[PDB]
RNA sequence: GGUGAAAUUCUUGGAUUUAUUGAAGACUAACUACUGCGAAAGCAUUUGCCAAGGACGUUUUCAUUAAUCAAGAACGAAAGUUAGGGGAUCGAAGAUGAUCAGAUACCGUCGUAGUCUUAACCAUAAACUAUGCCGACUAGGGAUCGGGUGGUGUUUUUUUAAUGACCCACUCGGCACCUUACGAGAAAUCAAAGUCUUUGGGUUCUGGGGGGAGUAUGGUCGCAAGGCUGAAACUUAAAGGAAUUG
């Protein structure tokens, strides 16, 4: 997949894992 | 089944004094019925006619003129001055590459308290031995010429009543006076005023209006 | 000699306009356009239609007052193609060939000091 | 400029600052020119302008607030009026003033 | 010593009412308690009381202004657009 | 690899030029890279020139033309107008004809 | 209880030897000791009161009269004003635009005071807490606090009752509704979050 | 009206067209170029103001004050965020008309945020010349920009000049281009990417097969979005570059 769409893929993927992890702080 | 042409009137347009011919053309209005007649209803139009059709010769083929109509009397609607424009083809052919364009303008009044904004346009020319292909100015050239043209354009206006300013612009008295004060700065081919628009005029004064008719 | 009018041919793409008016502009006469003499919605500007539009247009011109008329051609302009459309050359031709006289035509296409961002966006109409 | 001229007076001439001492000078005819700040209230202005004409003294209306006039004389405080007792190397007394 | 990292005067409300509301207040509150330059007497002695009212400590002049600042941007331009129009009726 | 010393067109020593909009498809494109043609053409055309001066006042009167600039996005320039393509070295030829 | 400061402005009585004092709303910029001029022929300076006919277009005035002489109707709240947008010298009307955006046309004799009204921006500060609103309405009128009609029993309000808290029918009430019916969104010509640019055409 | 062609849409409300006149916000057309300026981003209407700057000129002054730089800091297209104002235009979103097997798109309509501005943030771009800075040397050519020097040069005539513009030769410092290649390179090409196995002028920075991965983790900045710093396990014999023939 295009570089910048892969860059966008792992951006959401990071944002969601950041999200899921904070349910635990 | 109306055909308002069976109902429209007709009117012949007369031009101001300082030109060659005064006969301009024809128009159509309506019947002068009471309660919204034909007189004070429109009459306040403009007609854009080339002054080479108003002066005959073709050394003025460009330079459109606007004639606003002020009054009317007995199938005769005299007109006065409203502005001057340039033909698009002429301008689009003055603006050639490989040279500098210079524009300037200034708002100004007159004795007859008309206010207007005259314009000016000029291009740089080559010296008649010049090797280099473009011949541009030096951006202080351009500033000085603008200030000088502006200095010149203010003396001619407020010099008595756009009527006489009408006389001033036709034979290009301004253009060569520009060429005079300019030549000590830069060659500058193609100087014209190129444009002037009216924006405010004083009260009607039916008297001074008829001061160019007979 | 003659009695003058103004032609003012707006000949853009997808249609052509003609209409004679009084030299003051305020009062007008005898318009009909190119979408009035053919029905296919794609030939609204084609010369075969702009001809028949100029045919009926010069008719009422002599049928009311005019013996001659100046012309002011015009394209879409503004921020558009700025070039004349197809049915402009035929319209002027098919009215000077009607018998009317032609005097001192210019082009009144609207040309700005560029602004008002053109439509179609940065990547342009892409097809 | 006018300030550059006032600067010349300050570094070579005699002067005084403040409303009370410029009247001491105006009564004794010692002042050659008084400078009046923009925001000085009119009553004081009209009062000095009377003293000044009885002294036959010229009056320069400084186009600036009393803060700027204090900077003009080169002081950190503010002054409402200046009085030139002796013009030094400057030409303020016989110039555009 | 720097006492608070961002709340400043707004620290009196402590944790209450939500950071953003406190932020908006802190701005106008700083706007409204401050000492301003006096047009008339050239000192910075203008202070407020009773939003709208601005009086000078000495020289005892009182100016009508904006609710939490002396000059408001609106009345500022209105000043100039009146200055402009006025000059149209002498020249 | 790199296939043009200009890289697309004409910008050395400038940094950023302002884009113009394509006269054909409105694609924005920098002015230095904005393949340009002057449109010089009479108002009348091939055959309408004789019919023009035939039923007309003003002996031949002027016949003036229309002028305007044209700006193409390379794609559109390649689709119709002066592009076509050149061999490896013919490209460098900047002669108009 | 008022947003804007007032301006006490004393005049001479042209008919009796006495001072007569008026109460103006303080237009921003006016100050103690200023001279206010009031009249047909009067300078176009902030603080003066002039008939709408006698100011150019673009003038920005407050406390303007609806009919001439009503001693001040429009543009009185802190921060408001009206702008003159044109004149009709025959019939001497003067078209203005009011703070709402409405464009009323009134007599050219109507009087307004040059400038805008002091105390602007007052509504940009959060009240931040109940008490501020308490002391606010304490010096206006007993309008605060507001029990929701949806928290009362039906005796009390159209919205009252139900085993859940809800309006139960459309809260848009017609103009022709009768007293005791009109509660909610009276004569609402539209509803919902106003998205898109406002600013009357 | 719009299109390849159509349709959604606009039309007794006189639509589209024309005419006179006004409002608002935006942009600066043509002149505009292998032309200018700034550290870069960037920068094109006039005029006034405000401070700034290189090049040149120089028989002026100081006299090693410098070169380059971890940390640190100033600026930093666009989009985006906060609070006002602005909201003409174009228009992420969304709704539509069409096309398509489908068509969440391409084309057409509507149009939210946005686009503009003030006050604050954000600090990223193929932010490009994909090419550090200071210094030296090494090769030919004609253009152009700025400054300067040379003239019994041309043109402006007033009465001969003075000027201004132009011409010719030179010399600094510019943006570039042309031909060569002694030379260099894997080549494409390159007066630097040259003066390197005949390997050393000063100095800063980064890279060490491909994925994993700019991911995890910690730190820190940010209102958010995200920025900077930044691994490993495991997997894999290729990935890649330039050129040649198909
Ligand atoms: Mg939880
Ligand atoms: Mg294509
Ligand atoms: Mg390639
Ligand atoms: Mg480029
Ligand atoms: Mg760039
Ligand atoms: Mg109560
Ligand atoms: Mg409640
Ligand atoms: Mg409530
Ligand atoms: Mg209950
Ligand atoms: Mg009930
Ligand atoms: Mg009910
Ligand atoms: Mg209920
Ligand atoms: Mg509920
Ligand atoms: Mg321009
Ligand atoms: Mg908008
Ligand atoms: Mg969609
Ligand atoms: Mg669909
Ligand atoms: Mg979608
Ligand atoms: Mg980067
Ligand atoms: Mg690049
Ligand atoms: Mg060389
Ligand atoms: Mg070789
Ligand atoms: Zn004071
Ligand atoms: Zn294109």
């Amino acid at each position: 997949m295009r570089a910048k769409w892969r860059k966008k893929r792992t951006r959401r993927l990071k944002r969601k894992r950041r999200k899921v992890r904070a349910r635990s702080k | 089944v109306v055909d308002p042409f069976t109902r429209k009137e007709w009117f012949d347009i007369k031009a101001p004094s300082t030109f060659e011919n005064r006969n301009v053309g024809k128009t159509l209005v309506n019947k002068s019925t009471g309660l919204k007649s034909a007189s004070d209803a429109l009459k306040g139009r403009v007609v854009e006619v080339c002054l080479a059709d108003l002066q005959g010769s073709e050394d003025h083929s460009f330079r459109k003129i606007k004639l606003r109509v002020d009054e009317v009397q007995g199938k005769n609607l005299l007109t006065n001055f409203h502005g001057m424009d340039f033909t698009t083809d002429k301008l689009r052919s003055m603006v050639r590459k490989w040279q500098t364009l210079i524009e300037a303008n200034v708002t100004v009044k007159t004795s007859d308290d008309y206010v207007l904004r005259i314009f000016a346009i000029a291009f740089t020319r080559k010296q008649a031995n010049q090797v280099k292909r473009h011949s541009y100015a030096q951006s202080s050239h351009i500033r000085a010429i603008r200030k000088v043209i502006s200095e010149i354009l203010t003396k001619e206006v407020q010099g008595s009543t756009l009527a006489q300013l009408t006389s001033k612009l036709i034979p290009e008295v301004i253009n060569k006076e520009i060429e005079n004060a300019t030549k000590d700065i830069f060659p500058l081919q193609n100087i014209h005023v190129r444009k002037v628009k009216l924006l405010k005029q004083p009260k009607f004064d039916v008297g001074a209006l008829m001061a160019l008719h007979g | 000699s003659q009695v003058f009018g103004v032609a003012r041919i707006y000949a853009s793409f997808n249609d052509t306009f003609v209409h004679v008016t009084d030299l003051s502009g305020k009062e007008t006469i005898a318009r009909v356009t190119g979408g009035m003499k053919v029905k296919a919605d794609r030939d609204e500007s084609s010369p075969y239609a702009a001809m028949l539009a100029a045919q009926d247009v010069a008719a009422k011109c002599k049928e009311v007052g005019i013996t001659a008329v100046h012309v002011k051609i015009r394209a879409t302009g503004g921020t558009r193609t700025k070039t004349p459309g197809p049915g402009g050359q035929a319209a002027l031709r098919a009215l000077a060939r009607s018998g009317l006289r032609i005097g001192r035509i210019e082009d009144v296409t609207p040309v700005p000091s560029d602004s008002t961002r053109k439509k179609g966006g940065r990547r342009g109409r892409r097809l | 400029s006018i300030n550059q001229k006032l600067a010349l007076v300050i570094k070579s001439g005699k002067y005084t600052l403040g409303y009370k001492s410029t009247v001491k000078s105006l009564r004794q005819g010692k002042s050659k020119l008084i400078i009046i700040a923009a925001n000085t209230p009119v009553l004081r202005k009209s009062e000095l302008e009377y003293y000044a004409m009885l002294s036959k003294t010229k009056v320069y209306y400084f186009q600036g607030g009393n803060n700027e006039l204090g900077t003009a004389v080169g002081k950190l405080f503010r002054v409402g009026v200046v009085s030139i007792l002796e013009a030094g190397d400057s030409d303020i007394l016989t110039t555009l003033a | 010593a720097k006492r608070t990292k961002k709340v400043g005067i707004t620290g009196k409300y402590g944790v209450r009412y939500g950071s953003s509301l406190r932020r908006q207040v802190k701005k106008l509150e700083i706007q409204q308690h401050a000492r301003y330059d006096c047009s008339f007497c050239g000192k910075k002695t203008v202070k407020r009381g009773a939003a709208g009212i601005w009086t000078c400590s000495c020289c005892k002049k009182t100016v009508a202004g904006g609710a939490y600042t002396v000059s408001t941007a609106a009345a500022a331009t209105v000043r100039s657009t009146i200055r402009r129009l006025r000059e149209m009726v002498e020249a | 690899p790199k296939k043009r010393a200009s890289n697309g067109r004409n910008k050395k020593g400038r940094g950023h030029v302002k884009p113009v909009r394509c006269v054909n498809c409105s694609k924005s494109i920098p002015k230095d890279k904005a393949i340009k043609r002057m449109a010089i053409r009479n108002i009348v055309e091939a055959a309408a020139v004789r019919d023009l001066s035939e039923a007309s006042v003003y002996p031949e009167y002027a016949l003036p033309k229309t002028y305007n600039k044209l700006h193409y996005c390379v794609s559109c320039a390649i689709h119709a107008r002066i592009v076509r393509v050149r061999s490896r070295e013919d490209r460098k030829n900047r002669a108009p004809p | 209880g008022r947003g804007a400061p007032l301006a006490k402005v004393v005049f001479r009585d042209p008919y009796k030897y006495r001072l007569r004092e008026e109460i103006f709303i303080a237009n921003e910029g006016v100050h103690t000791g200023q001279f206010i001029y009031a009249g047909k022929k009067a300078s176009l300076n902030v603080g003066n009161v002039l008939p709408l006919g006698s100011v150019p277009e673009g003038t920005i005035v407050s406390n303007v009269e609806e009919k001439p002489g009503d001693r001040g109707a429009l543009a009185r709240a802190s921060g408001n004003y009206v702008i003159i947008i044109g004149h009709n010298p025959d019939e001497n009307k003067t078209r203005v635009r009011l703070p709402s955006g409405a464009k009323k046309v009134i007599s050219s004799d109507a009087r307004g005071v040059i400038g805008v009204i002091a105390g602007g921006g007052r509504v940009d500060k959060p009240l931040l807490k109940a008490g501020r609103a308490f002391h606010k309405y304490r010096l206006k009128r007993n309008s605060w606090p507001k029990t929701r009609g949806v928290a009362m029993n039906p005796v009390d309000h159209p919205h009252g009752g139900g085993n859940h808290q809800h309006i139960g029918k459309a809260s848009t009430i017609s103009r022709g509704a009768v007293s005791g019916q009109k509660a909610g969104l009276i004569a609402a010509r539209r509803t919902g979050l106003l998205r898109g640019s406002q600013k009357t055409q």
